[PDB]
C-alpha cells in the first residue's frame, strides 16, 4: 500500500477472521451509503460536504494521510473492503452502476484531499505514466497553453500544475481541439487531469466488476457468506 | 417400371448380424384389399462415409516433427489409399475432394478446410476413431451408424411417405410383414410429401405378474388386450377406442 | 481519362515492368520485424468491370509478382494487418478474424472544393487552382510534423483530384479507430456542408494550431486568391464573399466594392472596416474574424472523415495507376511540394513511351527516389 | 421411448447436414445409463397471485444474443458481436418460433373445422415443446452437441435477465415471491381480477419491449396461496368462467 489513493486492481491474498470480514463489509457499505446521501443532499464541492465526509471517514477509519497508523490499518481496511463490496455488488447491473457512481464520488473526494506535492508519485504509483512539466517549460509555453486552453477566461496561468501526457490518454480531451499538443504529448490542467484519471478508473472498475460477476458462481457455494453478501446493500 | 410408396414408421439396424443393411418398416397401401397393410423394405449397400482432414504441412508420424514438404490433396489421397488401405484391409473406396465446414468442440480444426471423402461399403472393417496419419491430420465419420447416414443423406424428416424405385422381391421372407421389398442402394428411394398419413393398428395390453411362491421369480398369469384396427393419426381419437379384445 | 482498350496491354506492360516490387516489399514489411506481418497484410484488387476482391494476400515478393502478373489487377489497394492471413479469411472463425493494425491514412479530394472553386470544377484541374492542395499539404504536414510529431509521412498524389498521406510510425500503426477519429477531428476546422452558407466559425481564442495555419495561409493567400480567381472582380464575384459577411456593413462594402477597382484595395478596406466593425457591441474588440474566416474557409484543408475513421478502410497504393485518368499515384516531394505539378506527372502512356522509345531509365526515377528516401528514413529509425 | 435430447439432436443434425457441416461424431463410449432460484417468501397471501410462465426463456436468449456453435468464440466465453449474421442454432430456433406464430394466427381466424382446430393446437403444442427442449439439447453432458462454454454463457444470461426482471417488477410497486427460469409468482395486492389481468398484461408488455424476443404469458391465478417450498403450497386456483366470474378450485 504505497499510497492512500490507489487504484483497486490487485486483489488481496491474506487471511482474515470472519468477524473482521463482516465488520469491514458493513463499514464500507455504511461509508458508501453516507457518500451517496451526502452528495444528494449537498453539493459535491461545498466545504460543508468535504468536512462532513472527512468526519465520516474519520469515524469509520477508512483513510488518512500517511503515518504509522495509516500504513497498516486504514489502507488494508480500504483494500479488502473494496474487494468484498466488489463481490457483493457484481450481481446486477443496477448494483454495478450504483457502486461505480459512489466509488467515483469517493475517489474524487480523496483526490481533492490529496496534497499537490504528492500527486506526481501517486501517478507514478498508479502504474501509468503522467509527467509534470518544469517551471521553465511552463513559462516558455504559457502562451501556447493559454491559446489552446478551454473557454477558461483570461490569460492567467495560475499555480495549477501542468503535465505532459501522450495524446492517446486524452482522446476525449484533445479530440475537441481544447488542449495544446507538442510531439504527440498533450499539456493539460489539473481539473481535466482528474477527469481523465476518474474515467480510466471507471473503465477498470467496470471490467473488474464484469469479471467478478462471471466468477461469482464458484464463490457463492460458501454458506457462511451467502446471507451476508447476497443482501449486503439490498 | 413398377414402383411403390409406403408410410414408414420405424427402422431397424444392426452392425453385426446384417452390417450395412437398414430394415425399414411401415404401412403400404394395397388396392386388392383396398386398405393399408404391414410392409418392410431392407436397404443394402449403405456405404460408410469418412472425412479425412489433412494437415497443411507434412509432419513425421513417429515424432510429429517437420518433414520439409507441403501437403497437397493428391498427396494425402495417395498416402491413405496405399498405407491405410493395406493396414486396415479395404479393397474398394471412392475417394473424392469435398469442402465441408466444422464449427464444433474438436480442437484445432479449420472452419472451412478441404476434406477427403471416402465412401466405401460397410462390409469392410471400420477404422479406429483415433486413427492418425503421417499426411492427414485426423478422420471424422469413423463410427457414424448407417441409420444416421441413410436419414441425413436421403433428407428423410420423420415418418413420411417414401417411394422406392426398382423394388426387387427377395426370394425368402425376412420379416413377419405381409409385404417385403428390396433396395440395392439408398439413393433408389425418394421422399414424397403431398400425402396424408394412413390409419394404423393400435393394441393396448396389460398383464398381471406374480412373484413365484418358492423364491423371488415373476410369473405371468393373466393377460388382456384391446385392439383398434383403423386408428386415425390426424383426426380425433376414435370413440370407442377399440372394437375387439382378448383375455387369457 | 485513358483509353481502356489499350489499358490491359499497357497495364500488363506497366504491371510487368514498372511497379517497384523490391521497394514495395520493403515498405509494406517495414523491416520484417513482426512475424507474418507481410503475410497478414490485406490487399484489395479492383479488376475489369469494377469487380473487386477483398482479403487478398501473398507469401513473399515472388508470390506477389506471380499473382499480380497473372491477374494484372487494374487497381491495387492496401489494407490492415489482420490476425491471420487475409487470403484464408474464410477458414477463420466468425469474429476471430479482425483487423489488428493499419497505417494512419488521410485523403484529400478536390471535389470538396467545388463550393470554393471558380476556374475548374469536379476533377478538372489547372495550375491556378492546384495551389489549394499545396497549401493544404503544407498545413497538414506541419500539423502532423509539429503538433503530433509523426516522423514517417509519405505524401502521394491521388492521381486525378487530390492527394493521400500515409503515416507509418510504429506507434501510429497501433492507434484504434477512436484515436483516429480524434486525430481527424483535431486536424479539421471547416465544419458544415453546402446547407450552411457560413462553413467556418472561430472561437474567441485562437488555437495555436489555428494561429499557425493562419500564419501559413497568410503567405500564399494573395497569390492564390487575389489574382488567379479574381474573387472580387465584380458584383457577380464579390457577392459570394459578401454573403458570409454581416449585412450591417454589406451596403458600405458594396459601395466600396462598387467604388473599388481591384482585389487588393478591397482587401485593405475590408480589413479596415472589420477593425472598425464592432463584432460584439459589449466590447470594443475588432479582428479579422471575418477576414480570417474568409481566408480559412477559402483555403483551409478538408478531409474525408469516413476514409480515415475505419481501421480496415482501404486506400490506393503508391505507384498505382488511376483507372479513370491513367495517372500513377506518385509520392509528392515535400521539399518541392510548391513546384510539384500534377500535369507534368508522367502518365502510364508517357512513361511507356519513354520506355518504348530499370526504373532509373524512366521519369519514375525521382518519384522512386522520394519513395526510397522515405523507406531509408524508416530503416534508419530502426 | 422418451428423451428430448434424441429429437432435438436429430433436428440439429438435419439442420447442419442441409447446411453442409461436419457434425460431431456420435460419442463412442455412449452407454447412457439413464440457473438461479429466488428464495421463496414462504407465507400466506390472501391477495391475488399470478404466475408468469418463463417458458422458452433460453430459446429467447439464444435468439436475442445469436448464441451458436458458428458464432461464439470458445477456447467463460464472450457475447457475440451483434453485427454478426445470425448463426445456425438461432436460425432454426427462429424458424420454429415463426411457424408457431403462423399456426397461432391460423388458430386466431375463426370458421375452421373443429378437427382442424385441434390439429392446429397439437402442432402449436409440439412446436412449443421442441423450442423449450432446444437448450436441453445444447447443454447436457450425454448429448452429442455438449458445448460447456455455450451452456454456461446461456445460463449466465438467463440468470441476469431474470434478476433484472425481478428488480424491475419490484420497482413497479409489486413483489415477487418465487421464480426459477420457468415461472414467476407475483403478488398483486389486488382483490380485483380484471385489475390483476391488466397489471399482468402491462408487466408482460414492458418486459417484452425491454427484451424483444422474450414471449412471456400468464399461466394461472391464485386467489389465496400458502407457500412453503417449491411445489409445496395450498392455493385456490382461480379458474376464470364467463362474464368475468371465476371458480376457486381447491388445489
Ligand atoms: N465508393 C467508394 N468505394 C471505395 N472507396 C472509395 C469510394 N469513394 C472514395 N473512396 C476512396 O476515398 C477516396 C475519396 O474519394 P476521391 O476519389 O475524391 O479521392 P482521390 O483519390 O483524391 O480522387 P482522385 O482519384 O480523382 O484523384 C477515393 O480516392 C478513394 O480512394
Ligand atoms: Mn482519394
Ligand atoms: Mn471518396
Ligand atoms: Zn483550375
Amino acid at each position: 500500500y504505497p499510497h492512500c489513493l490507489q487504484f483497486y486492481l490487485q486483489p488481496p491474498s491474506e487471511n482474515i477472521s470472519l468477524i473482521e470480514f463482516e465488520n469491514l463489509a458493513i463499514d464500507r457499505v455504511k461509508l458508501l451509503k453516507s457518500v451517496e446521501n451526502l452528495g444528494v443532499s449537498y453539493v459535491k464541492g461545498t466545504e460543508q460536504y468535504q468536512s462532513k465526509l472527512e468526519s465520516e471517514l474519520r469515524k469509520l477509519k477508512f483513510s488518512y494521510r500517511e503515518n504509522l497508523e495509516d500504513e497498516y490499518e486504514p489502507r488494508r481496511r480500504d483494500h479488502i473492503s473494496h474487494f468484498i463490496l466488489r463481490l457483493a455488488y457484481c450481481q446486477s447491473e443496477e448494483l454495478r452502476r450504483w457502486f461505480i457512481q459512489q466509488e467515483m464520488d469517493l475517489l474524487r473526494f480523496r483526490f481533492s484531499i490529496l496534497p499537490k506535492d504528492k500527486i506526481q508519485d501517486f501517478l507514478k504509483d498508479s502504474q501509468l505514466q503522467f509527467e509534470a512539466i518544469s517551471d521553465e517549460e511552463k513559462t516558455l509555453r504559457e502562451q501556447e497553453i493559454v491559446a489552446s486552453s478551454p473557454s477558461l477566461s483570461g490569460l492567467k496561468l495560475g499555480f495549477e500544475s501542468i503535465y505532459k501526457i501522450p495524446f492517446a490518454d486524452a482522446l476525449d480531451l484533445f479530440r475537441g481541439r481544447k488542449v495544446y499538443l507538442e510531439d504527440g504529448f498533450a499539456y493539460v490542467p489539473l481539473k481535466d487531469i482528474v477527469a481523465i484519471i476518474l474515467n480510466e478508473f471507471r473503465a477498470k472498475l467496470s471490467k473488474a466488476l464484469a469479471l467478478t460477476a462471471r466468477s461469482l458462481p464458484a464463490v457463492q457455494s460458501d454458506e457462511r457468506l451467502q446471507p451476508l453478501l447476497n443482501h449486503l446493500s439490498h | 417400371e413398377q414402383v411403390f410408396h409406403f408410410y414408414w414408421l420405424d427402422a431397424y439396424e444392426d452392425q453385426y448380424n446384417q452390417p450395412g443393411v437398414v430394415f425399414l418398416f411401415g404401412k403400404v397401401w394395397i388396392e386388392s384389399a383396398e386398405t393399408h397393410v404391414s410392409c418392410c423394405v431392407m436397404v443394402k449397400n449403405i456405404e460408410r462415409t469418412l472425412y479425412f482432414l489433412p494437415r497443411e504441412m507434412k509432419i513425421d508420424l513417429n515424432t510429429g516433427k517437420e518433414t520439409g514438404t507441403p501437403i497437397s490433396m493428391k498427396d494425402v489421397y495417395e498416402e491413405f489409399d496405399e498405407k491405410i488401405a493395406t493396414k486396415y484391409k479395404i479393397m474398394k473406396f471412392k475417394s473424392k475432394p469435398v469442402e465441408k465446414n466444422y464449427a464444433f468442440e474438436i480442437p484445432d480444426v479449420p472452419e472451412k478446410s478441404e476434406y477427403l471423402e471416402v465412401k466405401y461399403s460397410a462390409e469392410m472393417p471400420q477404422l479406429p476413431q483415433d486413427l492418425k496419419g503421417e499426411t492427414f491430420s485426423h478422420v471424422f465419420g469413423t463410427n457414424t451408424s448407417s441409420l444416421e447416414l441413410f436419414l441425413m443423406n436421403r433428407k428423410i424428416k420423420g415418418p413420411c411417405w417414401l417411394e422406392v424405385k426398382s423394388p426387387q422381391l427377395l426370394n425368402q421372407p425376412v420379416s413377419w410383414c405381409k409385404v417385403e421389398a428390396m433396395a440395392l442402394k439408398p439413393d433408389l428411394v425418394n421422399v414424397i410429401k403431398d400425402v396424408s398419413p394412413p390409419p394404423l393398428v393400435v393394441m393396448a395390453f396389460s398383464m398381471k405378474t406374480m412373484q413365484n411362491a418358492k423364491n423371488h421369480q415373476n410369473e405371468i398369469i393373466a393377460m388382456a388386450a384391446l385392439v383398434h384396427h383403423s386408428f386415425a393419426l390426424d383426426k380425433a381419437a376414435p370413440k370407442p377406442p377399440f372394437q375387439s379384445h382378448f383375455c387369457v | 481519362t485513358f483509353d481502356p482498350t489499350e489499358l490491359p496491354e499497357l497495364l500488363k506492360l506497366y504491371y510487368r515492368r514498372l511497379f517497384p516490387y523490391s521497394q514495395y516489399y520493403r515498405w509494406l514489411n517495414y523491416g520484417g520485424v513482426i512475424k507474418n506481418y507481410f503475410q497478414h497484410r490485406e490487399f484489395s484488387f479492383t479488376l475489369k468491370d469494377d469487380i473487386y476482391i477483398r482479403y487478398q494476400s501473398f507469401n513473399n515478393q515472388s508470390d506477389l509478382e506471380k499473382e499480380m502478373q497473372k491477374m494484372n489487377p487494374y487497381k491495387i489497394d492496401i489494407g490492415a494487418v489482420y490476425s491471420h492471413r487475409p487470403n484464408q479469411h474464410n477458414t477463420v472463425k466468425l469474429g476471430a478474424f479482425q483487423a489488428q493494425e493499419k497505417e494512419l491514412v488521410f485523403d484529400i479530394d478536390m471535389t470538396d472544393y467545388d463550393d470554393v472553386r471558380r476556374c475548374c470544377s469536379s476533377a478538372d484541374i489547372c495550375p491556378k487552382c492546384w495551389t489549394l492542395m499545396t497549401m493544404a499539404i503544407r498545413i497538414i504536414d506541419r500539423a502532423l510534423k509539429e503538433d503530433f510529431g509523426f516522423k514517417h509521412r509519405l505524401w502521394v498524389y491521388s492521381g486525378r483530384r487530390g492527394v493521400h498521406c500515409w503515416v507509418c510510425d510504429e506507434s501510429v500503426r497501433k492507434l484504434s479507430s477512436a484515436v483516429r477519429s480524434g486525430i481527424v477531428e483535431y486536424l479539421s476546422l471547416v465544419k458544415g456542408g453546402q446547407d450552411v452558407k457560413k462553413k467556418v466559425h472561430l472561437s474567441e481564442k485562437i488555437h495555436p494550431f489555428i494561429r499557425k495555419s493562419i500564419n501559413i495561409i497568410k503567405k500564399y493567400f494573395e497569390e492564390y486568391a487575389l489574382v488567379n480567381q479574381d474573387i472580387l472582380e465584380n458584383k457577380e464575384s464579390w457577392d459570394k464573399i459578401l454573403a458570409l459577411v454581416p449585412e450591417t456593413i454589406h451596403d458600405e462594402l458594396q459601395q466600396s466594392f462598387q467604388k473599388s477597382h481591384n482585389s487588393l484595395q478591397r482587401w485593405e478596406h475590408l480589413k479596415k472596416v472589420a477593425s472598425r466593425y464592432q463584432n460584439n457591441i459589449k466590447n470594443d474588440k475588432y479582428g479579422p474574424w471575418l477576414e480570417w474566416e474568409i481566408m480559412l474557409q477559402y483555403c483551409f484543408p478538408r478531409l474525408d472523415i469516413n476514409v480515415s475513421k475505419g481501421i480496415n478502410h482501404l486506400l490506393k497504393s503508391p505507384f498505382s495507376v488511376h483507372p479513370k485518368t491513367g495517372r500513377i499515384s506518385v509520392p509528392i516531394d515535400l521539399q518541392k511540394v510548391d513546384q510539384f505539378d500534377p500535369f507534368t506527372v508522367p502518365t502510364i502512356s508517357f512513361i511507356c513511351r519513354e520506355l518504348d522509345a530499370d526504373y532509373k531509365k524512366t521519369s519514375l526515377a525521382p518519384y522512386v527516389k522520394v519513395f526510397e528516401h522515405f523507406l531509408e528514413n524508416l530503416d534508419k529509425s530502426r | 421411448m422418451g428423451g428430448r435430447s434424441e429429437r432435438n439432436e436429430f433436428l440439429l443434425l438435419h439442420a447442419f447436414y442441409e447446411n453442409n457441416y461436419i457434425v460431431p461424431d456420435k460419442q463412442i463410449f455412449r452407454k447412457p445409463q439413464q440457473g438461479l432460484v429466488l428464495d421463496p417468501k414462504v407465507g400466506f397471501y390472501d391477495k391475488f397471485i399470478l404466475l408468469l410462465d418463463f417458458n422458452s426463456l433460453y430459446p429467447s436468449i439464444i435468439q436475442e444474443f445469436n448464441i451458436c456453435f458458428t458464432t461464439v468464440q470458445r477456447v467463460i466465453p464472450e457475447l457475440p458481436d451483434p453485427s454478426l449474421e445470425m448463426g445456425i442454432l438461432p436460425r432454426e430456433i427462429r424458424k420454429l418460433v415463426e411457424r408457431r406464430k403462423q399456426v397461432k394466427q391460423l388458430m386466431k381466424q375463426q370458421d375452421l373445422n373443429p378437427d382442424l382446430i385441434l390439429q392446429y393446437d397439437i402442432r402449436q403444442k409440439a412446436l412449443k415443446l421442441t423450442a423449450n427442449s432446444m437448450y436441453g439439447c445444447l447443454g447436457f453432458s450425454y448429448s452429442r452437441f455438449y458445448a460447456k462454454p455455450l451452456a454456461a454463457l446461456v445460463t449466465y444470461k438467463g440468470r441476469e435477465i431474470l434478476m433484472h426482471t425481478k428488480e424491475m417488477v419490484q420497482k413497479m410497486n409489486l413483489e415477487v415471491i418465487y421464480g426459477d427460469t420457468d415461472s414467476i409468482m407475483i403478488n398483486t395486492n389486488s382483490t380485483n381480477l380484471e385489475e390483476v389481468f391488466k397489471l399482468g398484461n402491462k408487466v408482460k408488455s414492458e418486459v417484452n419491449k425491454l427484451y424483444k424476443l422474450l414471449e412471456i404469458d400468464i399461466d394461472g391465478v391464485f386467489k389465496s396461496l400458502l407457500l412453503l417450498k417449491k411445489k409445496k403450497y395450498a392455493a385456490l386456483v382461480v379458474e376464470p368462467t364467463s362474464d368475468g366470474n371465476y371458480v376457486t378450485k381447491q388445489e
